[PDB]
RNA sequence: AUAAUUUGACUCAA
RNA sequence: GGCUGCCUGGGUCCGCCUUGAGUGCCCGGGUGAGAAGCAUGAUCCCGGGUAAUUAUGGCGGACCCACA
């Protein structure tokens, strides 16, 4: 029934007494209208006909933005919930581009077979699977092993079946579906679909269709109202929520904002759980995004100790004349 | 040789749908139990555990291998 | 009922509605389906706008009612999409259709036009 | 477009009545967009007749 | 520039 | 030694490491119907559209060297 990203981590305290100061830094609520732009994503509704690709170019030009991303490639025919990067927080999709997915799919079967025997071969497709990249892809042809968590079904119909589930990134439904049509004898193929769930991205009052974003932010822009606009683009802090977080003083913002790497030192919250090797997202105490790196110790080790370095500082999104120098 | 299981049915496609344990690789022999050619292996798919193979029949008749068991030729 | 209806429609008045693109199939000439009824509206040809009650989704048709009001054009809504069609003579569902030319229909789109009148202000 | 949906539980389904609730369904794919979105104009001003602007 | 990745791209030429 | 300014390894932000034309598909404009799918666009013509990120080597530039 869940996933990965769904799995909520703990806040722990090796620093109790280290506070905020409000003066300096600028937190998603006491954001400029235009700050939200560059530092936004988009939780969209993307209707069916073109590419992921395409729908880029269109936001790029009607909001006359200069470079925009998506999380992963969704298809034509294909609908639902897709991730939109845009300015400065272009670069976030990295986090969103290996994180759990969840579609809602329709599949005709060729032939008949009664009822309680496909739910029997619904269970059974929970696991690990070997699956080959069909002719249309966008990567490698070679025989990769994906996850799948869970395939609950919701409703049948005789030849069609109606079913939510949730894969690992990169996992093919056609492949799957085909697969399963297979294993049930008649074969099947794919006439319709919808993504439900990226990460920490859901169907919300958040998700908005393209009809509306754009209307939004011509009421801005020619009538001039900022709340509406406002909600019709996310902080990009949404896309973090499914990954480890590290709360930072107000003295170890400025450091690394100019490509320092984050010492134990810094450190006054972390959440639990962390490895040597996982991307960790490095926060400041008013929840704003700074930059994201992995780790080189365990929650343990930046937990106990009063040296050495804790983070390795890859990429940096927030500006440096927000926090003032404090090494 | 080695064993796979009993065959589940012929796919309209051009299938014959095998249920066994093993992984194995592209383009293998199949034979039956008295080591006589049936097919070759083209699509490998399903879970972890329990994965189901598709064959393409290189025979006449593979509408008689229903309910049958299919091995691969060592 | 959906936010694109302004305004209630008695429901013999819609009876009369569909009873003029009926015979205008015949005598006059139609238009027939949402992209149609649009241009036919904007080029300002159109004479009476006959939109379906149960369209979905709402974006579809929703431009019409302020665009008729634009070019002082009097529309009217109607109540199934599939019972419109057939009145306009085709297998399927149009969601909107705008009449041309009334043919015989004259006095019935005249009369329609003036009982809208009163429903809107 | 066969997909539909509940705008009042969240349910997806196939047929035109909420085989649970009760209500009316409508379909789940969102409206088709142009780039070029020829009336914008006058679908901005019915919503802002229903939004109250 | 080369190699990967995201469920959608493939053929060619200076 | 502390500090400025020229100097340069590492880290970090920004640029650049081909552009034509063709297939599929999409979208607009024009047109408006007997497979039945489809008026929430059949057909036919014309126009336009086809994103990103990571790792390493090369190159032009912007900050800084920071256990807080
Ligand atoms: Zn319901």
């Amino acid at each position: 029934r869940i996933l990965p990203a769904d799995i909520k981590r703990e806040v722990l305290i090796k620093d109790e007494n280290a506070e905020t100061n409000p003066d300096w830094g600028f937190p998603p609520e006491k954001r400029p209208i235009e700050m939200h732009i560059q530092f936004g994503v988009i939780n969209l509704d993307k209707p069916p006909g073109p590419t992921s690709h395409e729908v880029v170019a269109w936001i790029k030009k009607i909001l006359n933005l200069e470079k925009a991303g998506h999380g992963g490639t969704l298809d034509p025919k294909v609908s639902g919930v897709l991730p939109v990067a845009l300015e400065k927080a272009t670069r976030v999709v990295q986090a969103l581009l290996p994180a759990g997915k969840e579609y809602v799919a329709l599949m005709h079967l060729h032939g008949d077979v009664p009822e309680d025997k496909i739910i029997q071969v619904m269970k059974e497709f929970e696991g690990e699977i070997i699956q080959r990249p069909p002719l249309r892809s966008a990567v490698k042809r070679r025989l990769r092993t994906r996850k799948v968590y869970y395939i609950e079904v919701l409703e049948i119909e005789g030849r069609d079946v109606l079913f939510r589930v949730g894969v690992e990134a990169g996992t093919y439904i056609r492949s799957l579906i085909h697969h399963i049509g297979l294993a049930l004898g008649v074969g099947a193929h794919m006439s319709e679909l919808r993504r439900t769930r990226s990460g920490p991205f859901k169907e919300d009052e958040t998700l908005i269709t393209l009809h509306d974003l754009v209307d939004y932010y011509y009421f801005w822009k020619e009538d001039g109202i900022e709340e509406y606009f406002r909600k019709a683009i996310q902080p990009m802090e949404k896309a973090v929520e499914h990954l480890p977080k590290v709360w930072i003083k107000d003295s170890a913002v400025a450091a690394v904002t100019h490509g320092a790497d984050l010492a134990v030192p810094g450190i006054a919250k972390l959440h639990a759980g962390i490895k040597r090797g996982d991307l960790v997202a490095i926060m400041t105490l008013k929840d704003e995004l700074v930059a994201l790196g992995k780790a080189m110790m365990t929650s343990q080790e930046m937990l106990e100790k009063t040296k050495g370095i804790a983070v390795d500082v890859e990429k940096v999104f927030m500006p440096r004349d927000w926090y003032p120098k404090l090494w | 040789m080695k064993r796979l299981g009993k065959v589940l049915h012929y796919a309209k496609q051009g299938f014959l749908i095998v249920r066994t344990n093993w992984v194995p690789s592209l383009n293998d022999r199949v034979v039956d139990k008295r080591l006589q050619f049936v097919g070759i292996v083209k699509d490998v798919f399903g879970p972890v555990k329990m994965p189901y193979v598709a064959i393409k029949p290189k025979v006449s008749n593979p509408e008689i291998y229903v309910g049958e068991v299919l091995y691969v030729d060592e | 009922k959906p936010s694109y209806v302004k305004f209630e429609v008695p429901k013999e008045l819609a009876e009369k509605a569909l009873q003029a693109v009926e015979i205008a199939r015949d005598t006059g000439k139609i238009r027939k389906g949402t992209n149609e009824t649009t241009k036919a509206v904007e080029r300002g040809q159109a004479k009476l706008v006959i939109i379906a009650e149960d369209v979905d989704p709402e974006e579809i048709v929703a431009h019409l009612p302020p665009l008729c009001e634009e070019k002082e054009i009097p529309y009217i809504y109607v109540p199934s999409k599939k019972e419109l069609g057939a009145a306009a003579g085709i297998e399927v569902a149009a969601a909107s259709v705008a009449i041309i030319e009334p043919g015989k229909a004259r006095d019935l789109v005249e009369e329609i036009a003036m009982k809208v009148k009163e429903l809107m202000k | 477009f066969r997909i539909r949906k509940c705008p009042k539980c969240g349910r997806y389904t196939l047929k035109e009545v909420c085989p649970v609730c009760g209500e009316k369904t409508k379909v789940a794919h969102p409206p088709r967009f142009s780039p070029e979105d020829p009336y914008g104009e006058y679908r901005r001003r019915w919503k802002r007749e229903v939004l109250g602007i």
